């Protein structure tokens, strides 16, 4: 019945040895390998609680007369497209929950990849042979920003209205042809007909499919390098060490995936996002004083905050302030998107990189990483200024010129600290494999001199004073725990004891099952040696 | 080497909570269910009840 | 029943740790205090990894 | 800590001293410089002073009688005495400036009077006092 | 971007300064079910230089 069912599908397709090397792929295990799973739940979520919600919403700008499930805003002139939103929230069962759903995956999309590009930067994974992925990866970040501030703006309610009517007049006062482009895109003067389709009509197909090719693209390229992984016990720079695909692998995807599933479920339902209720149909009259777009578009509102009057008038024509916010942000993309390039000029190394590198032993990228990241952060803050402002207490001048003083000594401090951290941390490593484990055992010898028991994890000269282990790339144990000097021996339950004769038998097990794993390691590693002097 | 043909009630348990999950993400698809006998809200207009 | 990570004493004139004695002047050790350090490289099952860049 | 546990009978005593005449002089006395009538601030946390002094007088004390004569309790005593182990103390940990953030957390919570502020840095709290005592614990990590 | 609604002005058109009174449609249900009026409604009112 089951034996027969691959028979006829095998003599039809020649797929076992194609199916045989898939499932026997191997991954390397570690929890920073992950992040880039969170990314892609996020995104399915998205695209599947993104079509139930076509259902019942109408993109029109066309005016009505509300009556539906909220009773206050009856008898209020508003779009069709703000009276559908506020119809599947009110009207539609289990339709606020889809709506939650919905944006809080989108903010956990845009956070699954910044987290992501982060694990990949500090790394180095975006090395040779991986620069095609770096850049697949930034596109699809700043595509995914641009389809969140698309979708908010479907609703066309007073919030998300006044990020339209900035964003419009961002392109309006552009040098030259920022006139023509406005009229081009919007189709006339702001607001228009055909703004909110066009919006709609690229949000759900324009936007995904350009994304869901780019991921799928991403994650073929990535299943073609097979992976990177950190340097380790019995692992060179031709291998992969880790689990394969099958029973492990996909299991664990599986298991993942639901757990994320079920999180964005738990919050859809418990946190209000984006009351659209409390916020009114559009109005150019209309504003209010917490008129940040979204947090991924924060950086941008922030950048725009903290730029001086600086315009240039050319006698008959004149280039607004916010050209220049347009211009650093464009330079911001640039070096974000070119970095492998920058990275392997200035460093002149491009010789295929399998193996990782932790972030210590990098520490001009790891700095550079932070400086860019109190950047961001400094940005972001500065985009929702005004709500610092007031719930603690701090003038709002005094925060606009923090943000535009704190983006040139925040950076600078930033890198300075992280640089000397990152050679703290290098030589902490190294005061291990030169005089071993730092025991807490202050023994006093008979002359009276106060000494630290050291426990070598290399072979000893004549007396002590460990041999000195050369850094090999690897994370190197600190404590006495991690060599599992304080692991319990007493096998049983919680009030269960255990029997003892079954109690001596698993520890001998679990003593025989680890000396074997320490000893193939090792014979791995042997065979690398021998190997790499051929 | 799972060792799952074993653990009957698991997979018993497991069948109906995979079943349980799957009915749990299909069910707001209910939004889309009206009843056709119920009338529209409001006094019957000019185009009738609605039924 | 009696811990075996418990330091193996004679339970008559001489306990290891009440409410206020103890044995030593500070801390006990939390890998037990009968336990004698350092020992030889094989048993903390420490791999030394080779590993070559490029 | 012989002498050590004695010496606190001479602040438990003064303090206990102290604080019955006070009671009995301000309840008692009218100087036209003042009212008549007990304190109840320098009363009660005088009383309690002496009994922290007392407590810890008291526990020493009960400590003392079961240690036998130590090396840095004896007048004669050679540095080879104490020769042995010392007990474990922590080379080093990241935990105290991380609970140090976390008490600062909180402080800003309270200082503002944000609900959530006060409730991150309370679970902010927990988790690094947690990993303070759980440091040598962490077991070595099972694949 | 030259012309708003002021430049009505300019071709001889008399414009006041209209004050919003939020005003909203009025339901008016009446044995053909109910209606939202919005007429005899104004939402822009004049407005005097005591007010
Ligand atoms: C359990 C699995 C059940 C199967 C369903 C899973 C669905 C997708 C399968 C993914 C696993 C295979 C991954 C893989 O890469 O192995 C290729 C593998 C062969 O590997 P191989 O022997 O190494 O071949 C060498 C090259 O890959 C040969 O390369 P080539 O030069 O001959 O060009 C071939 C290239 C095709 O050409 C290109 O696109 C290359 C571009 C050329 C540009 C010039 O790609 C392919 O190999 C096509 C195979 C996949 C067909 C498309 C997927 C069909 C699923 C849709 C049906 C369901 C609805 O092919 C398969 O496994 C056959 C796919 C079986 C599809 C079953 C059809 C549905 C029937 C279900 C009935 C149920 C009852
Ligand atoms: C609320 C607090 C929640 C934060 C908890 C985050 C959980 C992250 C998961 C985690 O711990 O993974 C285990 C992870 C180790 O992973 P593993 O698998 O065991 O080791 C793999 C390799 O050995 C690789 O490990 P490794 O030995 O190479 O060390 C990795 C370490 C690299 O080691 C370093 O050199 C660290 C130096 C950077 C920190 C300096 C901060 C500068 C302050 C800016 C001042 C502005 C004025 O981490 C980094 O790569 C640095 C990247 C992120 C730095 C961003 C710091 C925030 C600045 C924004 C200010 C606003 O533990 C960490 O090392 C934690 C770092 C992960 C990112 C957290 C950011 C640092 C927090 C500082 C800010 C204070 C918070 C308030
Ligand atoms: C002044 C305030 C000082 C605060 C700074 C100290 C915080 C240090 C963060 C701990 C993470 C680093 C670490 O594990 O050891 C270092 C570790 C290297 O040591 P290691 O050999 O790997 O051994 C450590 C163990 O692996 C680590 O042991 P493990 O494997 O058991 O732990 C894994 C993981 C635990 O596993 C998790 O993933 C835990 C998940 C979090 C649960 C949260 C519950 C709620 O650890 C964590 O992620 C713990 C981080 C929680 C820290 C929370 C306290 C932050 C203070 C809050 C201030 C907030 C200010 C708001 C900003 C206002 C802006 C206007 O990696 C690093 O070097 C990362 C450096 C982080 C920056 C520290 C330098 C700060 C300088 C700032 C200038 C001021
Ligand atoms: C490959 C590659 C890119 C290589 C680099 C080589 C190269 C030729 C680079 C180009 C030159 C360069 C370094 C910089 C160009 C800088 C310029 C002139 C950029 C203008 C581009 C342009 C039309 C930008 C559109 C305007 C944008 C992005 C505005 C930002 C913005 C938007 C889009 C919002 O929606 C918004 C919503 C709510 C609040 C705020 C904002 C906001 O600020
Ligand atoms: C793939 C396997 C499929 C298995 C199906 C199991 C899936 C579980 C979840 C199903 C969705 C939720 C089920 C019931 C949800 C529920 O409670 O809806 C009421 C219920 O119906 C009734 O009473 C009569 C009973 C009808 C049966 C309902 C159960 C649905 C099953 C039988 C159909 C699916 C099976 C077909 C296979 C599908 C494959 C595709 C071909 C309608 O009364 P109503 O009064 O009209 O309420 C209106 C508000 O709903 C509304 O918002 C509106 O706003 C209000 O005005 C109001 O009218
Ligand atoms: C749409 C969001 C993204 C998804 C769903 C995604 C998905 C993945 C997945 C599943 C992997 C496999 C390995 C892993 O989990 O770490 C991966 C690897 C990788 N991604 Fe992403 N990614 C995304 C965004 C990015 C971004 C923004 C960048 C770069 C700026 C990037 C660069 C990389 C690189 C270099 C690797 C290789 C890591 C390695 O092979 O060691 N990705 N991605
Ligand atoms: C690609 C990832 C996507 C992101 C980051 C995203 C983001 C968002 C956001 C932030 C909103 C505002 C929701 C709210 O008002 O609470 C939204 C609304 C919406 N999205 Fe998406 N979306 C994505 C994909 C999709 C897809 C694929 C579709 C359709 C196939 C879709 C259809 C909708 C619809 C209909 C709305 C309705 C506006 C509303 O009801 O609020 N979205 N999206
Ligand atoms: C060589 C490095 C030079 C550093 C420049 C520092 C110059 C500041 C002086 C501006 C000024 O005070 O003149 C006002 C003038 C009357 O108005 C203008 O024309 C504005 C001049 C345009 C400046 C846009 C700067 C864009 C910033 C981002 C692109 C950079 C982020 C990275
Ligand atoms: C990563 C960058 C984020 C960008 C933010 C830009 C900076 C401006 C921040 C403004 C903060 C406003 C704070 C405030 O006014 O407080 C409150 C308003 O906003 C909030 O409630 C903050 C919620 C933030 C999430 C905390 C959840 C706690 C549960 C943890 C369970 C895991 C007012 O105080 P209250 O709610 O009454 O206690
Ligand atoms: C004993 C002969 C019949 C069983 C041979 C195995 C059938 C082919 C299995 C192919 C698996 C592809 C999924
Ligand atoms: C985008 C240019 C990067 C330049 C980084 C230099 C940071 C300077 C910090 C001061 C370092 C003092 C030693
Ligand atoms: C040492 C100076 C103390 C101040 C005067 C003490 C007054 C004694 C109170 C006795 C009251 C009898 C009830
Ligand atoms: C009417 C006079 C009564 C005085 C009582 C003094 C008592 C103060 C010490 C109280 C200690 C409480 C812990």
């Amino acid at each position: 019945s089951l034996a027969t069912v691959g028979n006829n599908l095998d003599s039809r397709y020649t797929m076992a040895s194609g199916i045989r090397r898939q499932i026997n792929k191997v991954f390397p295990t570690h929890w920073s390998f992950m992040l880039g799973e969170i990314a892609l739940y996020s995104f399915i979520v998205l695209l599947l609680t993104g079509v139930y919600l076509t259902l019942f919403f109408d993109p029109s700008i066309t005016k009505v007369i509300y009556d539906g499930g909220y009773l206050p805003l009856n008898g209020v002139e508003m779009s069709r497209a703000y009276a559908t939103a506020l119809d599947i929230s009110f009207e539609v069962r289990g339709g606020l929950f889809i709506r939650q759903m919905h944006h809080w995956a989108a903010l956990l999309f845009v956070v699954s990849m910044l987290v992501h590009m982060l694990r990949i930067f500090f790394t180095g994974a975006f090395r040779r042979p991986r620069e095609a992925n770096w850049i697949i990866g930034v596109v699809l970040i700043i595509l995914g920003m641009a389809e969140g501030f698309m979708g908010y703006s479907l609703p066309d309610d007073l919030l998300s209205g006044v990020g339209l009517r900035i964003m419009s007049a961002i392109i309006v006062g552009l040098p030259i042809i920022g006139t023509w482009m406005h009229w081009l895109i919007f189709g006339g003067d702001f607001p228009s007909d055909l703004m909110l389709d066009r919006f709609y009509i690229a949000h759900v197909l324009i936007i995904p499919a350009i994304l869901l090719g780019l991921i799928a693209a991403h994650l073929a390229l990535v299943w073609y390098q097979k992976h990177t992984q950190f340097p380790g016990a019995g692992r060179t720079e031709n291998n992969v060490i880790g689990i394969r695909i099958m029973p492990l692998f996909a299991v664990k995807a599986v298991a993942f995936g639901l757990i994320v599933f079920g999180f964005l479920a738990l919050l859809a339902g418990v946190t209000t996002i984006n009351a659209i209720w409390n916020l009114g149909p559009y109005n150019p009259s209309q504003v209010s004083a917490g008129s940040q777009p979204d947090v991924y578009m924060l950086w941008t509102d922030g950048a725009a905050r903290v730029m001086p009057a600086w315009e240039l008038y050319l006698g008959n024509y004149t280039i607004p302030a916010v050209f220049w916010v347009a211009v650093m942000l464009g330079i911001l993309v640039v070096l974000l998107v070119t970095y492998p390039f920058i990275e392997r000029k200035f460093t002149g190394d491009d010789a295929h990189h399998n193996l990782l590198q932790r972030p210590r032993d990098v520490p001009v990228r790891t700095s550079l990483g932070v400086m860019a990241l109190v950047f961001y952060i400094l940005l972001t803050v500065s985009g929702g200024n005004d709500v610092y402002a007031m719930q603690f207490h701090v003038s709002l001048n005094a925060m606009t010129w923090i943000g535009r003083i704190g983006l040139i000594v925040g950076p600078a401090i930033a890198y300075f600290i992280t640089y000397r951290l990152c050679i703290g941390l290098q030589r902490s490593d190294r005061e291990v494999l030169e005089h071993g484990i730092e025991t807490g055992i202050i023994k006093q010898m008979p002359n009276g001199a106060f000494i630290e028991v050291h426990q070598p994890l290399g072979p000893v000269d004549d007396h002590g004073h460990p041999i000195p282990l050369p850094y090999a790339g690897a994370a190197v144990p600190k404590q006495m725990n991690q060599l599992g000097y304080a692991e319990v021996e007493t096998r049983g339950g919680f009030f269960g004891p255990d029997p003892e004769d079954i109690r001596a038998k698993a520890k001998e097990i679990e003593h025989a099952n680890h000396i074997e794993e320490a000893n193939t390691l090792r014979a791995l590693n042997e065979a690398n040696i021998e190997r790499d002097k051929n | 080497t799972s060792t799952l043909g074993r653990r009957k009630l698991i997979m018993g348990l497991a069948g109906g909570g995979a079943v349980l999950a799957g009915l749990t993400i299909i069910a707001p698809m209910g939004g889309m269910i009206k009843n056709p006998w119920n009338p529209k809200e409001g006094p019957m207009d000019v185009q009738g009840d609605g039924t | 029943f009696v811990d075996p990570a418990w330091p193996e004493h004679n339970p008559a004139d001489g306990h290891v740790v009440t409410e206020l004695i103890s044995k030593v002047a500070g801390a006990s050790s939390p890998w037990g205090d009968d336990k004698e350090f350092p020992v030889s490289a094989e048993e903390t099952g420490y791999v030394h990894p080779y590993t070559r860049i490029n | 800590m012989k002498s050590s546990a004695k010496l606190m009978y001479g602040p438990t005593v003064f303090m206990a001293a102290m604080a019955v005449i006070y009671i009995f002089a301000t309840m008692h006395v009218s100087d036209g410089g003042s009212v008549k009538g007990v304190e109840w601030v320098g009363s009660v946390a005088l009383v309690l002073s002496a009994g922290l002094t007392l407590m810890l007088g008291v526990y020493l004390h009960f400590t003392e009688v079961r240690v036998d004569v130590l090396p840095e309790d004896w007048e004669e005593a050679e540095v080879a005495d104490k020769a042995g182990t010392l007990g474990f103390f922590s080379p080093s940990s990241i935990w105290p400036a991380a609970m140090s953030g976390a008490v600062g957390f909180l402080a800003f919570g309270v200082v503002y009077f944000h609900y959530w502020m006060i409730a991150v840095g309370l679970m902010l709290l927990i988790f690094t006092i947690t990993k303070l005592n759980l440091q040598y614990g962490v077991p070595k990590e099972k694949h | 971007l030259w012309t708003s609604g002021w430049t009505l002005v300019e071709n001889d058109v008399k414009v006041y300064l209209g004050r919003d009174t939020a005003a909203i449609a009025e339901s008016h249900t009446d044995a053909t079910g109910e209606h939202w009026s919005t007429t005899g409604v104004s939402r822009l009112v004049r407005m005097r230089p005591e007010d």
